[PDB]
């Protein structure tokens, strides 16, 4: 899975976290807002 | 009863559309040249294409109900 | 479903070694081949008075009339 | 429970349901808690700001994955034979014959084809290296943050306009009008004139030496001695080679009309000129509206003023309405928007203003297709918020007697009148193409009901067409109209006359019927949306309507039974056929344009006056290569394209599931459910935070929708990509 | 919870209390129809918004309407 | 004023028969919001889904009605 | 007698006679007369 | 010189070479003939079919024009027996009854008057009673 | 020409700033 673009260590790293990191990090900080029943 | 009596016009119906308006007689004589067929439609408004050739010389709708084979086989 | 979803996504990936297929990862009716091999055993013993099967779906040989197959074996 | 924060009755929730109304009425600031006009309008004017921001960024973002990953320096090289390339591909799912697939563009590594058709654009406004890419990337990020930072900037307290701002109409008008409209036209002309043409005509200028290149040998002494002639002679020569010296004049405005020889578009200094004309009128327009000075109309008056015997108050009043309603002017901007949107496509894909761009027949399609759903969807978002704007912000006392009040006067005749025409359009339009169909089954042709279509046929013979030989006005040699020495006149009449574009196409029976058609579907549309926006107010079976908002599901099984019957599900309802019309409409496009670029008309002129050859000749003939995509003995470059196919093939299926099924159903399935995770050991350890609930009937209707429309969108993206691809890309 | 209203077209039908499966409404004396009674609801915490009060009623349109507002467990006719 | 076997017209404007035609059936003594009876030939929505018909009969106020006759 | 003669004259009888009635036009003049695209 | 683009049937070289095997539609073995030489009156595209003009001249005026009038004077009699059985039905202290069981000595009675029907119809409008006032007619509130 | 590793590079750290920017009007609007 290479290509020959400049930087190309660039998806190899990116693509994870927006794939995996981001989505599962947003995921856990909306649930847990969403049920915080600190107030109304 | 009347659901019965229904049935029994619908069968007398398919067997007197076998008897008159039916290759049955031509592909008994040659069962494995001949098209199956027992509907024929008048020519109206082009719907006479609809008569094709099922063998034998004869036009008509081919039929898929299989009562050629039961009348076959019923002797 | 998921199996057929599973295998139109290997073959689109151009990964026809990870689907579910008889060169690939199979999945075999074993009961029911069995059943139909013991169904075609079945004019030999266990239904001795019988000359053949049951019906050829099972197994054996090919029933064919004029130059048409009647009924064959349904792997 | 905290979310939603706006809303206290959904926030006390016990149910899953808070969870989703919560996500559905979020960016509704009317109906928040304690909110107040001032705080709306600051707002709006914040999120109008981030929305701003998310283009530029999305800009800015197609831009630079086309500088990095892209073949741009190359497809410059030979426009009409390398693909254009989008991005690059990282799939860790992947396979080797995916990856030898999309290889493709003479890549290194699996990659994308451009079908936006933005590398033509670049080439045409004057870009054509990398760095040139990267700058305009990086400017956007620039231009990007700005806007960030003002929209942050004007919600301080000491930076919040006060709502006499927001309702200053004539300053609002008078600077978007001179200022967004008039100045940025004078601004792109000068761009073209000060770059683009000389980079076209092989000179490079860029920002190191335009302070040294005039755009023209005499710098602005014919402008100003009102010599302007000087700056139309020499223009370029039909010889002309695209970004070469080979054959360029040195003309920087001229009206020479048609098409250039060599990249089939309209000649930049046509541009030049045009866009500076309507710089001048529109800096003209927006010194109108008195502001500061005394001088310049006010726009109350003039509503006022224009009275009518037979419209009893005219429009009277109405520039209270206008303005105190937020709803009216989303309404009509969206209308504009939608009217606009369908110009645009329909005037660019028969006048092509980039090079080599009506070689690129997949992009084309794409644009089409593309401009025209959009337009699809902001005409009907006119009309809902126009039915928003009938139920929340319209007062009857006020516009007593006016146009507004009056339109509800004759609402039931406007509704048997549209009725009537979309039956009649829908009657005699399925019974020509039954008869056509059953006709030709029957294997007599020749008995089909081919109307001509002698109207449009006229129209473009008055346009200079002079194929079917009607002898009119600007097709009339002796006429005025044709004898008044117009500079355009001699390109325009080639560019027409030439069966090589897709100006003015040739028309006949299967365009006729189709035509009307699409007729039959916009007025069908119409008539539901315009049914629906009347009686949001209220109706025999419900004359209290706007006592229950805008969007509530139904009264009960009394009074007969009252399913949608809110104007909601009158756009729900008419969601489906603008679908469908714009299906009816692209289907037609495409098919014409895949006859025309083959060169065989002969095929859809025959089978377009029958359905089955829709069928047969369109849907079955040109999925022949798309659902080969992958294959049990390979797999080729439009893999993916048939993988959507079939993801939309199965999202709209999906849809039906929410669109025929109904609450009860699953709510006592969810009522088992519950119950067996209740009673099972080792799972009563975990238990739920809310009550799960089966989705309400509006939310239901909303997301069957959009399964729906997503599952359309995608199938015949897909279908019209990879048959166009395969066919000619 | 829902907002249940009473308008003074009611006629002492009792159509409406005896439609109500959850007893939210009731009758109270009034003297402004031949019945001198008139529907009341003064338990619209329990009501869930079922419109069989709306279906019974027999007047001109309805002198009984049932606004569906914020969704409690009792309101959602919820069992578990 | 209005009295047995009339002809009245309806402005209640959220009435089933707005406009239409009604006949006065009987009125009744004072202390009643709207003690005239009108009984029409058209059945309004009222009723269960799918029920055969509706009703025939309201009550109305005295300004409610025009005379026609 | 009197209620056959009301159970022929109920809509769906009527409907189907005349229906029929119209039909038989149509067939026999295009049997007679077919192709009539227009009036010559 | 109009339609410059259209040709007659007569010398359309496709249309001659598709019309020697016009099928026969009825019975008839003359019907495919008579078919062809009826169809080369008409006006022809390239794809040898008859194409109809329907822009107001008069020359094709069995086009559109013709059929036009014929469809309508049939509509016009339909739509006004059926008014006009309607109304006489309104008074019968059972419209309903009489509309699901044809009244059909009343019902033949009124089809056999529907021939003059655009006389009655202007008669009608003259007389005012061919359409309600604004007023007397139920409207759903505003 | 091709780009740089470096090119890219400071793209990234210039869209660090609009990210920035729009988590603070993020904030401020859910205020
Ligand atoms: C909206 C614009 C946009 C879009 C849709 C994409 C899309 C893509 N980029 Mg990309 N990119 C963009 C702008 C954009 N880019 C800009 C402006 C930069 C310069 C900083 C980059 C720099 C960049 C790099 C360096 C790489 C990608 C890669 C990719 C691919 C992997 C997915 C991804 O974005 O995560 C990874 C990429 C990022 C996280 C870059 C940040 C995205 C930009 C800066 C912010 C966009 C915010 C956006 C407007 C939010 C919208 C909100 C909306 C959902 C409500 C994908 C094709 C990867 C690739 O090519 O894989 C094959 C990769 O390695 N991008
Ligand atoms: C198992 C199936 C599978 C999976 C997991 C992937 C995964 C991927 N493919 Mg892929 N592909 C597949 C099958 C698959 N493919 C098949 C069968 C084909 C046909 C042969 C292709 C053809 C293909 C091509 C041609 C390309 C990809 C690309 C990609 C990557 C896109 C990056 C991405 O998703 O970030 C971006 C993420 C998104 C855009 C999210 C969109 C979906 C969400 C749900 C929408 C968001 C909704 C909502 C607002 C979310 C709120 C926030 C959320 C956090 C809660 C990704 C790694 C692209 C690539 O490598 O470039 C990066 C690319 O160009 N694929
Ligand atoms: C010269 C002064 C000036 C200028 C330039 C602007 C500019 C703008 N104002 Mg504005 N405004 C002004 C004075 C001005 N204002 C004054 C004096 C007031 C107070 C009375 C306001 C009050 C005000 C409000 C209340 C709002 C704005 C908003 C906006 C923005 C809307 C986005 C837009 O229309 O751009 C995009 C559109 C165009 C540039 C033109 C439309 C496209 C044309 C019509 C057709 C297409 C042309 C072409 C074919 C398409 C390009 C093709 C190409 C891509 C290939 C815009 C940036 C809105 C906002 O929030 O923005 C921050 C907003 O809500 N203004
Ligand atoms: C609207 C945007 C715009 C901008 C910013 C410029 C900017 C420029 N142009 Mg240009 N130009 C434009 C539009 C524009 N032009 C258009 C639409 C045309 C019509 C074809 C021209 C035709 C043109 C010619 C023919 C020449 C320039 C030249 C110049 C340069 C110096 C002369 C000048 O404009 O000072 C204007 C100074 C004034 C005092 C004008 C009076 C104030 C006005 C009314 C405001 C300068 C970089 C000249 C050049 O390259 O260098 C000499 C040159 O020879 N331009
Ligand atoms: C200028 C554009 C514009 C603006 C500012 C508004 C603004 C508004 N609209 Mg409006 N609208 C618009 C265009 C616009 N609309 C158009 C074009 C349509 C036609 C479709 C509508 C139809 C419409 C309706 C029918 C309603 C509104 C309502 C509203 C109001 C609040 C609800 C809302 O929009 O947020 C909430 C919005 C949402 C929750 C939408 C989320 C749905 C997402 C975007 C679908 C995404 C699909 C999915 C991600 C696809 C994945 C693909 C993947 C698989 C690859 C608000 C005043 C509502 C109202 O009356 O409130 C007063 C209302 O009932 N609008
Ligand atoms: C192919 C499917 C289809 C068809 C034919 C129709 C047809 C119609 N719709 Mg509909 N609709 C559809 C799908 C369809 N819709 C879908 C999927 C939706 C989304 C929910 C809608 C939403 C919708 C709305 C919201 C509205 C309509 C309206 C209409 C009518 C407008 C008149 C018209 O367009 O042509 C004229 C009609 C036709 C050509 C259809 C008649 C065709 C038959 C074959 C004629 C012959 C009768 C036949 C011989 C009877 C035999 C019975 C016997 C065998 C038992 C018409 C009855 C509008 C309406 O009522 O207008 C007054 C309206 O308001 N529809
Ligand atoms: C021009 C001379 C002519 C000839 C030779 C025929 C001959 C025939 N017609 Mg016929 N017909 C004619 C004129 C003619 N008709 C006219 C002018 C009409 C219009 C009223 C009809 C209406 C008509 C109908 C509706 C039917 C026939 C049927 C028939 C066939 C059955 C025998 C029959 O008439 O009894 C049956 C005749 C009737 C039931 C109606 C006759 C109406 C009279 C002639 C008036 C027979 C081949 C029937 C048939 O083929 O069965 C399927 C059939 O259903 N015809
Ligand atoms: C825009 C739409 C339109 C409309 C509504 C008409 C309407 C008409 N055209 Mg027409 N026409 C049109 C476009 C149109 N045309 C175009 C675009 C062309 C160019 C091909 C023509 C060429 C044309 C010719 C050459 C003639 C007409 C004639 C007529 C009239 C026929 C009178 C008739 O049959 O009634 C008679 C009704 C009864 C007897 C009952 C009619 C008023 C004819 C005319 O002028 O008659 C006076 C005629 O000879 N038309
Ligand atoms: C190609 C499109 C053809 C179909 C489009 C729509 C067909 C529907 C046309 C029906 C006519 C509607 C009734 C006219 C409405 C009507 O007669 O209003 C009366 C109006 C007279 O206007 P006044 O002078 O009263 O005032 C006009 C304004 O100045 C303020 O009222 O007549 C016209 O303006 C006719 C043009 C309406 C357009
Ligand atoms: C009288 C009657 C009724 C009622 C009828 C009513 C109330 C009718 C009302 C009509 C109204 C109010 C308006 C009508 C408008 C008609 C228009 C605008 C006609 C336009 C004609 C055109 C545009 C002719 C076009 C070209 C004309 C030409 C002759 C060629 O072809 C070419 C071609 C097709 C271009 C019923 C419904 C009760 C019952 C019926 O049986 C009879
Ligand atoms: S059903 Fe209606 S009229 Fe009867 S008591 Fe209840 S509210 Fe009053
Ligand atoms: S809606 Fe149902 S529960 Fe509520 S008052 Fe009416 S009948 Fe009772």
């Amino acid at each position: 899975m290479d290509g020959s673009y400049a930087a190309s260590y660039l998806p190899w790293i990116l693509i994870p976290m927006v794939g995996w990191l981001f989505p599962a990090v947003t995921m856990g900080l909306l649930f847990i807002h969403i049920e915080s029943e600190g107030e109304g | 009863f009347g659901h019965l009596a229904v049935v029994f016009v619908w069968l007398s119906g398919m067997y007197f559309h076998g008897a008159k308006f039916s290759n049955y007689e031509g592909w008994l004589a040659d069962p494995t040249h001949i098209k199956p067929s027992a509907q024929v439609v008048w020519p109206i408004v082009g719907q006479g294409i609809l008569n094709g050739d099922v063998g034998g010389g004869f036009h008509g709708i081919q039929i898929t109900s299989g009562l050629f084979y039961l009348w076959r086989a019923s002797g | 479903f998921g199996l057929y979803i599973h295998n139109d996504t290997m073959r689109a990936l151009g990964r026809p070694q990870d689907m579910f297929s008889d060169t690939a990862i199979q999945l075999q009716p074993i009961f029911a081949q069995w059943v139909q091999h013991l169904h075609t055993l079945a004019p030999g013993a266990t239904a001795p008075n019988a000359l053949a099967t049951a019906s050829y779906a099972f197994g054996g040989e090919t029933i064919a009339v004029a130059g048409k197959v009647a009924m064959m074996p349904i792997t | 429970t905290k979310f939603p924060k706006f809303s206290q009755d959904l926030a006390q929730d016990p149910t899953t349901r808070r969870i989703w109304y919560g996500i559905a009425t979020a960016h509704d600031f009317e109906t928040h808690d304690g909110m107040t006009e001032e705080n709306l309008y600051q707002k709006i004017f914040a999120s109008h700001f981030g929305h701003i921001a998310i283009i530029f960024l999305w800009t800015s973002g197609t831009l630079f994955h086309v500088a990095w990953q892209g073949n741009f320096e190359q497809w410059i090289k030979d426009p009409l034979n390398i693909r254009p390339i989008a991005h690059a591909i990282w799939d860790p799912h992947f396979g080797e014959g995916a990856v030898n697939a999309f290889t493709q563009a003479g890549a290194s590594n699996p990659v994308n084809i451009a079908y936006s058709g933005v590398y033509h654009w670049f080439y045409t406004i004057g870009m054509t290296t990398n760095q040139e890419l990267y700058s305009g990337a990086v400017f956007l990020l620039v231009l990007a943050s700005l806007f960030l930072f003002a929209g942050w900037l004007h919600l301080q307290p000491k930076f919040r306009p006060s709502l006499a701002w927001f309702k200053n109409a004539e300053s609002r008008l008078n600077h978007h009008l001179a200022g967004l409209f008039g100045v940025s036209s004078l601004a792109w002309a000068g761009h073209l004139v000060h770059v683009a043409i000389p980079e076209a005509r092989g000179q490079h200028v860029g920002w190191d030496n335009f302070l040294s290149t005039p755009p023209h040998p005499a710098g602005l002494m014919p402008f100003f001695t009102g010599n302007w002639g000087v700056y139309a002679a020499d223009p370029d020569t039909a010889g002309h080679i695209f970004g070469t010296s080979e054959g360029a004049g040195t003309a920087i405005l001229t009206f020479l009309g048609g098409f250039h020889p060599q990249t089939e578009s309209l000649w930049l200094t046509d541009i030049a000129h045009h866009h500076l004309a309507i710089a001048v009128i529109f800096i003209i327009a927006g010194h109108m509206y008195r502001t500061n000075w005394g001088i310049g109309h006010s726009i109350k008056e003039i509503l006022n003023a224009h009275k009518g015997p037979l419209t009893g108050a005219g429009h009277t009043n109405l520039y209270d309405t206008i303005n105190n309603s937020l709803h009216f002017q989303l309404g009509l901007a969206l209308a504009s928007l939608g009217v606009i949107t369908s110009l645009v496509a329909q005037h660019m894909y028969s006048l092509p203003s980039y090079a080599f761009i009506a070689q690129d027949h997949t992009t084309q399609a794409a644009l089409y297709t593309h401009h025209q759903y959009i337009a699809g969807f902001l005409m009907v978002g006119a009309f809902a918020h126009g039915a928003i704007f009938f139920v929340r912000d319209y007062d009857p006392v006020a516009n007593k007697d006016n146009v507004l009040a009056r339109m509800l006067e004759h609402k039931e005749a406007l509704i048997s009148h549209l009725s009537w025409v979309s039956l009649f359009l829908g009657f005699h339009t399925l019974g020509l193409y039954v008869h056509n169909d059953v006709v030709v089954a029957f294997g007599t042709p020749e008995k089909q009901i081919l109307i001509e279509p002698v109207f449009a046929q006229w129209i473009q013979a008055t346009s200079g067409k002079a194929l079917y030989g009607f002898d009119v006005l600007l097709s009339n040699p002796d006429s005025i109209a044709s004898t008044t020495g117009a500079a355009w006149l001699p390109g325009w009449l080639d560019a027409i006359n030439s069966g090589t574009n897709s100006l003015f196409l040739t028309i006949g029976p299967g365009d006729f019927l189709v035509h009307h058609a699409i007729a039959l579907g916009l007025h069908t549309t119409a008539l539901i949306l315009i049914k629906g926006a009347l009686d949001a107010r209220g109706s025999k079976l419900m004359p209290d309507k706007k006592d229950f908002g805008y969007s509530f599901p139904c009264d009960g099984p009394g009074r007969g039974g009252t399913c949608d019957i809110s104007a909601w599900d009158a756009f729900y309802l008419a969601m489906f056929w603008m679908l469908n019309t714009l299906g009816w409409l692209t289907f037609y496009w495409h098919w014409k344009h895949l006859g025309v670029w083959s060169g065989n008309v002969a095929q859809f002129n025959e089978n377009s006056t029958y359905l089955m050859g829709w069928f047969r000749d369109y849907l079955w003939a040109n999925s022949a290569q798309l659902i080969n995509g992958y294959n049990p003995y390979g797999v080729n470059n439009l893999s993916v394209w048939a993988w959507m196919f079939l993801f939309g093939h199965l999202v709209w299926a999906t849809g039906f599931m929410f669109l025929i099924s109904w609450r009860g159903y699953w709510q006592e399935l969810i009522e088992t459910i519950v119950w067996a995770h209740e009673r099972t050991p080792l799972a009563n350890l975990v238990r739920w935070k809310d009550k799960p609930v089966a989705l309400s009937i509006v939310q239901a209707r909303l997301v069957g929708l959009a399964h729906f429309t997503v599952g359309y969108v995608l199938t015949y993206a897909a279908f019209l990509i990879a048959s166009t691809a395969g066919k000619f890309g | 919870s829902h907002s249940v209203k009473i308008y003074d077209t009611c006629i002492g039908c009792t159509q409406c209390v005896r439609a109500c499966p959850l007893d939210v409404l009731e009758m109270v004396p009034w003297d402004g129809c031949k019945a001198a009674q008139i529907a009341s609801s003064p338990r619209t915490e329990d009501c869930v918004g079922c419109k069989r009060c709306e279906t019974a009623c027999p007047t001109d349109f309805l002198s009984i309407r049932v606004y569906l507002g914020a969704e409690t467990t009792r309101s959602m006719g919820l069992a578990y | 004023a209005l009295n047995r076997g009339d002809k009245v017209r309806i402005k209640r404007t959220e009435s089933y028969w707005y406009g239409d035609v009604g006949t006065v059936a009987s009125v009744e003594k004072s202390g009643i919001l709207y003690p005239v009876i009108v009984r029409f030939d058209r059945v309004n929505y009222n009723g269960f889904s799918g029920s055969a018909s509706g009703v025939n009969t309201n009550n109305f106020a005295e300004n409610e009605l025009e005379l026609v006759q | 007698m009197d209620g056959l003669k009301s159970f022929l004259s109920t809509a769906p009888v009527m409907i189907m006679a005349l229906l029929t009635f119209t039909a038989g036009i149509l067939i026999e003049f295009n049997r007679f007369y077919p192709d009539l695209l227009f009036h010559p | 010189d109009d339609f410059a683009n259209l040709t007659p049937c007569s010398e359309n070289p496709a249309y001659l070479a598709k019309s020697k095997n016009f099928l026969n539609t009825t019975n008839d073995p003359n019907s495919g003939k008579i078919r062809a030489e009826r169809y080369a009156s008409a006006l022809c595209g390239p794809e040898g079919y008859p194409h109809l003009i329907v822009d107001g001249r008069f020359t094709h005026a069995g086009d559109f024009l013709i059929p036009s009038i014929l469809f309508l004077y049939i509509a016009g009699w339909i739509g006004w027996v059926g008014r006009s059985y309607l109304i006489e039905i309104r008074e019968s202290k059972n419209p309903e009854m009489q509309e699901v069981v044809i009244n059909v000595p009343l019902a033949i009675k009124k089809m056999l008057g529907g021939f003059l029907w655009p006389l009655a119809a202007v008669g009608e409008y003259t007389s005012g009673k061919l359409v309600m006032k604004d007023s007397e007619i139920p409207t759903s509130p505003r | 020409m091709a780009l740089s590793d470096t090119q890219i590079l400071a793209a990234l750290v210039v869209a660090l700033l609009p990210a920035f920017l729009a988590f603070r009007l993020s904030t401020e609007l859910y205020k």
